RNA sequence: CUGGUGACUAUAGCAAGGAGGUCACACCUGUUCCCAUGCCGAACACAGAAGUUAAGCUCCUUAGCGUCGAUGGUAGUCGAACUUACGUUCCGCUAGAGUAGAACGUUGCCAGG
RNA sequence: CGGAUUGUAGUCUGCAACUCGACUACAUGAAGCUGGAAUCGCUAGUAAUCGUAGAUCAGCAUGCUACGGUGAAUACGUUCC
RNA sequence: CUGGGGCGGUCGCCUCCUAAAAGGUAACGGAGGCGCUCAAAGGUUCCCUCAGAAUGGUUGGAAAUCAUUCAUAGAGUGUAAAGGCAUAAGGGAGCUUGACUGCGAGACCUACAAGUCGAGCAGGGUCGAAAGACGGACUUAGUGAUCCGGUGGUUCCGCAUG
RNA sequence: UUAUUGGAGGUAGAGCACUGUUUGGACGAGGGGCCCCGGGUUACCGAAUUCAGACAAACUCCGAAUGCCAAUUAAUU
RNA sequence: GCGGGGUGGAGCAGUCAGGUAGCUCGUCGGGCUCAUAACCCGAAGGUCGUAGGUUCAAAUCCUGCCCCCGCAA
């Protein structure tokens, strides 16, 4: 690693507050972040998922 | 029958003394044409020489020509003195020396294949014999 | 690309020719090179 | 022009003429220059032909 | 991945060198072999193949446990004094195909000062 | 026509045989590129001639199957 | 024949023109630096497609009348889609900038093919728009000014003395292409001759008070 | 060093359980994560570049190895030295940062997420996405500039079959 | 026997299978100072030895690829004798390809056991 | 600004609104910054503009026919078309 | 010059083949290049090893760039061809100017004039820790006699002496 | 001059190991004309691979006889 | 075989010296007109024969190929 080529790197704390999943590693925003979708909140990670024909026999 | 490309257009005009450097023992076929004597073949006799067999033999027939003339060979315009370079292109030979199989015929039995190579030696310029196979 | 008389600058000699490009080394080119009169390596502009 | 320092008796309006004219007689001797060659190569060509 | 061989891109170097420098007995040459442990190091006639001196840095009173650099120094004491007696007092370096800035360095650094002066 | 040239000839080859007694600085082989190697007190020149370095005598060599060499060695 | 060189030509490489009611606007610009009066606080307007003049002798303030413009907005009324060109009385590039290629790309976004051809429309040739700008002579210093300021994303262009040490057939292009623009110009200028088919706002400061009239006489 | 420990203990565990190996050192690692951004329109205009290279540096937190051409094409009238863009390589505590800040934050915002490839294993157990949407990482700030231009990531492994692949990086956390 | 390092035309190699390790060598732990990578301690280099024979390394077997390779015979050929024939006859050398076969290295110096 | 186009959901008529009615609500929001060569109408409650009504008609009008509200500019004058 | 002369072509140099396994060898025999280039594309010290195919992957021949495996040379070697180079003569990086001065045993080629190679000695040095390399470039073409005149320097003469 | 030894060199031959040429097959790599997104074809097969047979002054994995250059050698001249 | 050329539908510039393809007539739509022509207003129409390289950039320079014109043969 040398000097002054690399930008600054220090270490954050994400999280996802929609389930706060909150977890550690490093990055350049300049140690409180915020996360919106992730492993437990997304819809294949977390497994749960949310036609004319009814629409026709609900009239 | 021509190549599509050659580097050089202009070559030695090759070797006649000896005799095979292969080409000798019958391979694909049953029947062949193995000359006697040595000479220089051309597309034009190739040409005469295969339509006369496949003329003389049905559709019922299968015919292997075993020379191709990769060498090229010159003649000067008419009427010129002699130097001056080297004259253009005019045909194209496969030398052959005797031993050489220029033919291989499989589809028929031995008499149609002697008839039809029989047409086939009186156009070129080369005494030839009929050859079977081997052991 | 051209004809190059270096000279010390110390002496005024001249002592070597060379050749250059006028495009890629247009300045007036200088280099270390033996002085035979000072016997020492001195620096040879152009002339 | 091109590093050559063309020398010229008078005022501006006295170097637009001259240069006008020298211009003009540059040209023409040019023209002259390419209907002789024309010619004489015409003349090869016929006399080869005989 | 197929990991890499560093003794073969050494020797592989290794001879790009002895191309040039061969040795003799009126100055061998200073054969040096590193390892991740420790260095073993010969000096050697090539006209022959006859070395002409030895020290390593595993069979000695030099072992220690430090196999820090010094430990390297010590084996350039120690072919010095081994070889200063055997009529040696110029030689050619070998870089084994090493890199001259380590123990490798130390080593020439000890020798060159134990009077074994290139 | 558009040929008809070709160049002077270089007298390249061997200059000096086989055990044969030679005086420095001697040519031995001239070449184009390493058609033959250097060996002992021969050295390659810029044009890749080979010449003796010492007085002695040569000895073409075998370097390995496709490069040869060449030895100019002392004599007593 | 001589290897006659061929003409000047320059371009703008497009002004999607859209001619609206007004693009400048302004009212009473304390005009002075400190105890000097440059000129009276004043309005002004410019509109669609004005062909804009200054005539000013010297020491009056037009250049400051153009940096206000350019800069602060004193008694001043601008929109959005006016994108200034600043051509200024100085050089306005960098000089040891490594290319005139670097120092004109900085501010155009545009082809290199492009870019080079412009330049040899210029007269810069494929080994010349590596040179310094340092280096260069005075017209071509203004002329590769010119060019950044117009492959500028620009429609309004804003010219403190152009055509000064220009040579007098790069002049009538340059009087051709601003008699041509489809947009807005405003400038800076002591030559009437040239200014005889460029202007249609013509305007004059004097005696620490403004005029503007319209048209050529 | 979470992801780390994750690896040493508790997927080496469940690894070397499943494929029986003979011991720890047949194990497969991750040698080095590589990204490429691989541009040609720099032959149009070099602000390109430099773009990229800058985003390059933001993600990575590394500055980025310009690669330049070795040979030339008519076509897309390249040649040998104008750059095409980038490259990044990464291992040690980067390697492991950047693929849970991967797994964990940008591949759920995905915009259709069908879990991701089976298939893209070159044949020896080293794997590649490509990317489209290069500005699921937060930093770019895509207000600025919209030229995604996508990407390229390349996962490199020490492990022989794409079998042994798709395990470890399941208990990664990839699908 | 291991390791280092030279020598010999790969008969030495490639390939497959199998095997061993704290005394070597290895992988391996980290960037702590020297030092270093158009970016990364991957490499280079260094402080190291918790850990593992998986890999590299080395050893055993196999003749599938490569390499080497007779005898005999042949093409060719210096020379000679006949003749002009796309040649023959006598002598001497002598291929190339192939066939059988060889071979899965051998030594020399030094430190260890 | 303008309100074309398209999507969804609805209302009335009707024997039934795909081709093929009008209308509404929501969503979208195109072209267009006052028009080249040419050219039309109009001399006063006119032109200009804003609404309204009616026949045909189940339903459908930017059209046709008719009504009022506000309300000009100019006509030198016959040289030219 | 010339398979009469003439036209056409050529005239000097470099590399292949003809050229008959030393060398040399002709023709209006066959194929191609030269009249330069490079202050690094030189010197030196360190390090690196290619092209191409299969596969995986965004703007898709996935030919741009990337990752792996295969691949001993088919790449590259400023530029013709040949001979050579992967123990690098090829590709990068750091420092420099030996692309130096005076010479030169002995050799090649050779009618002559010229051309080529050249250890080694001395001086004064760049690089390398040192050994040691270095009097241009992987080699071979990339040139032009004398007279004449121009420019610079000089422990050289200078029509009695200066 | 011969005998012996050694050596440089790539010819005749032979061979296809590269350079180019070439026959007949087995697959094909995917295109193309034509039919209805995909799928067909008594077809080119650009190619890749492979089996067998063949060509070369400017191809050579190989390689003679002769000729040549010498030798601290012997003989005849 | 040698020598010149191939740029919207026709005829010509531009190639020498590389830098955004131009001129006249024509074609198409609309105007004027009783209708047509002329005339006025707009617009299309050019991989510069083709295929390769060099170049940041090719009508332009280099290569190769297919035609056209003369000569010859
Ligand atoms: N920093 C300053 N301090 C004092 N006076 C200044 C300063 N800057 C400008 N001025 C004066 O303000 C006036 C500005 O003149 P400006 O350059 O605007 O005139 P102009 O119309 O361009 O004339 P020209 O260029 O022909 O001289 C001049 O009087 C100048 O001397
Ligand atoms: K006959
Ligand atoms: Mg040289
Ligand atoms: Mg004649
Ligand atoms: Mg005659
Ligand atoms: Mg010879
Ligand atoms: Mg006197
Ligand atoms: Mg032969
Ligand atoms: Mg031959
Ligand atoms: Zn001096």
């Amino acid at each position: 690693m040398k000097q002054g080529i690399h930008p600054e790197y220090h270490q954050v704390i994400f999280l996802d507050t929609t389930t706060n999943f909150k977890f550690l590693s490093g990055s350049t925003k300049t140690p409180v972040i915020r996360l919106d979708i992730s492993s437990d909140s997304h819809p294949f990670y977390t497994g749960r998922q949310k036609g004319r024909v009814e629409r026709f026999n609900k009239k | 029958l021509l190549p599509k490309r050659v580097k050089y257009r202009r070559q030695h005009r090759p070797k006649t003394t000896g005799r095979s450097k292969g080409g000798n023992y019958v391979t694909f076929g049953e029947f062949g044409l193995q000359a006697t004597t040595t000479s220089w073949i051309t597309s034009r006799q190739i040409e005469s020489a295969r339509i006369a067999m496949t003329r003389y033999m049905k559709r019922g027939g299968k015919v292997w020509i075993k020379i191709f003339p990769h060498t090229p060979y010159t003649k000067k315009p008419l009427e010129v003195r002699m130097g001056a370079g080297k004259g253009a292109v005019e045909g194209w030979i496969a030398v052959v020396k005797p031993g050489r199989i220029l033919f291989e015929v499989a589809g028929v039995s031995e008499e149609v294949a002697r008839e039809a190579l029989r047409l086939a030696s009186h156009k070129l310029p080369v005494k030839t014999k009929f050859v079977k196979r081997e052991e | 690309r051209v004809n190059v008389t270096l000279a010390c600058t110390e002496c005024g000699d001249r002592n070597y020719i060379t050749t250059k490009n006028k495009r890629n080394n247009p300045e007036r080119v200088e280099m270390k090179k033996f002085c035979s009169r000072e016997n020492k390596q001195t620096l040879h502009r152009e002339t | 022009d091109e590093g050559r320092i063309t020398e010229y008796k008078g005022n501006y309006s006295n170097y637009v003429e001259q240069k006008e004219l020298e211009r003009h007689r540059e040209e023409l001797e040019y023209e002259k220059y390419e209907k002789e060659k024309k010619r004489l190569e015409k003349a090869i060509n016929i006399k080869e032909q005989k | 991945i197929s990991k890499i061989d560093k003794n073969k891109v050494r020797l592989k170097r290794h001879a790009r060198v002895r191309t040039n420098l061969s040795g003799t007995a009126e100055k061998p040459r200073l054969n040096v072999y590193r390892s991740n442990k420790h260095i073993y190091a010969q000096i050697i006639d090539d006209n022959k193949g006859v070395t002409l001196a030895q020290a390593s840095s595993k069979d000695s009173d030099i072992a220690t446990t430090a196999t820090k650099v010094e430990l390297a120094t010590k084996v350039g004491e120690a072919i010095a004094k081994k070889a200063a007696d055997k009529g040696i007092k110029e030689i050619v370096f070998d870089r084994g195909g090493y890199l001259y800035h380590g123990r490798v360095k130390a080593l020439a650094e000890a020798a060159r000062e134990s009077g074994l002066e290139f | 026509t558009k040929n008809g040239r070709d160049s002077e000839s270089k007298r390249l080859g061997a200059k000096r045989a086989d055990g044969q007694f030679v005086t420095g600085g001697s040519i031995l082989y001239r070449q184009r590129g390493t058609k033959i190697y250097p060996g002992e007190n021969v050295g390659r020149g810029g044009d890749d001639t080979l010449f003796a370095k010492i007085d002695g005598v040569v000895k073409f060599e075998r370097k390995g199957r496709d490069k040869k060499q060449v030895s100019v060695y002392a004599v007593a | 024949k001589r290897n006659e060189l061929p003409p000047l030509k320059m371009d703008l490489v497009n002004l999607e023109s859209v001619k609206n009611r007004t693009i400048i606007r302004g009212e009473d610009v304390s005009g002075t630096i400190e105890g000097r009066v440059l000129w009276k606080a004043k309005s002004f307007s410019i509109r669609g497609g004005d062909k804009m003049a200054i005539i000013g002798s010297n020491g009056t303030g037009k250049t400051t009348f153009i940096k206000k413009i350019v800069h602060g907005n004193p008694g001043i009324s601008l929109s959005p889609s006016v994108k200034i060109g600043y051509f200024s009385q100085k050089i306005d590039t960098l000089e040891l900038d490594k290319s005139i290629l670097e120092n004109v790309q900085s501010s155009s976004q545009q082809n290199e093919t492009l870019i080079r051809t412009i330049l040899a429309r210029m007269h810069f040739f494929r080994d010349d728009v590596y040179k310094p700008i340092s280096v260069l002579s005075g017209g071509e210093r203004v002329k590769v000014a010119l060019t950044k300021v117009f492959l500028s994303e620009v429609n309004t262009l804003v010219l403190d003395q152009p055509t000064n040490f220009l040579d007098m057939e790069a002049i009538e292009a340059f009087e051709s292409l601003l008699k041509e623009y489809n947009g807005s110009i405003i400038f800076v200028s002591h030559d009437r001759k040239f200014i005889e088919k460029v202007a249609t706002r013509i305007m004059t400061i004097d005696n620490k008070e403004i005029k503007i009239f319209d048209g050529t006489y | 060093n979470r992801l780390k420990e994750k690896f040493n203990t508790e997927v080496t565990e469940n690894l070397m359980k499943k494929f029986n190996y003979s011991s720890v050192m047949e194990v497969p690692k991750i040698d080095k994560i590589v990204v490429n951004m691989g541009v040609g329109d720099a032959v149009q205009n070099s602000k390109v570049l430099d773009n990229a290279v800058e985003e390059l540096e933001l993600i990575t937190g590394q500055k980025p190895l310009v690669t330049k051409a070795k040979k030339s094409i008519a076509t897309f009238r390249l040649r040998e030295g104008m750059p095409i863009g980038a490259k990044v390589t990464l291992r040690g505590e980067r390697m492991y940062e950047f693929l849970d800040k991967l797994i964990s934050v940008s591949l759920p915002r995905v915009r259709d997420f069908q879990g991701v490839s089976k298939k893209a294993f070159d044949g020896r157990g080293n794997y590649t996405l490509g990317v489209k949407e290069q500005l699921i990482f937060p930093e770019i700030d895509y207000d600025k500039v919209s030229k995604v231009r996508g990407m390229d990531i390349v996962i490199v492994t020490t492990a022989n079959t794409d079998e042994e692949a798709r395990e470890l990086l399941a208990n990664f956390g990839m699908p």
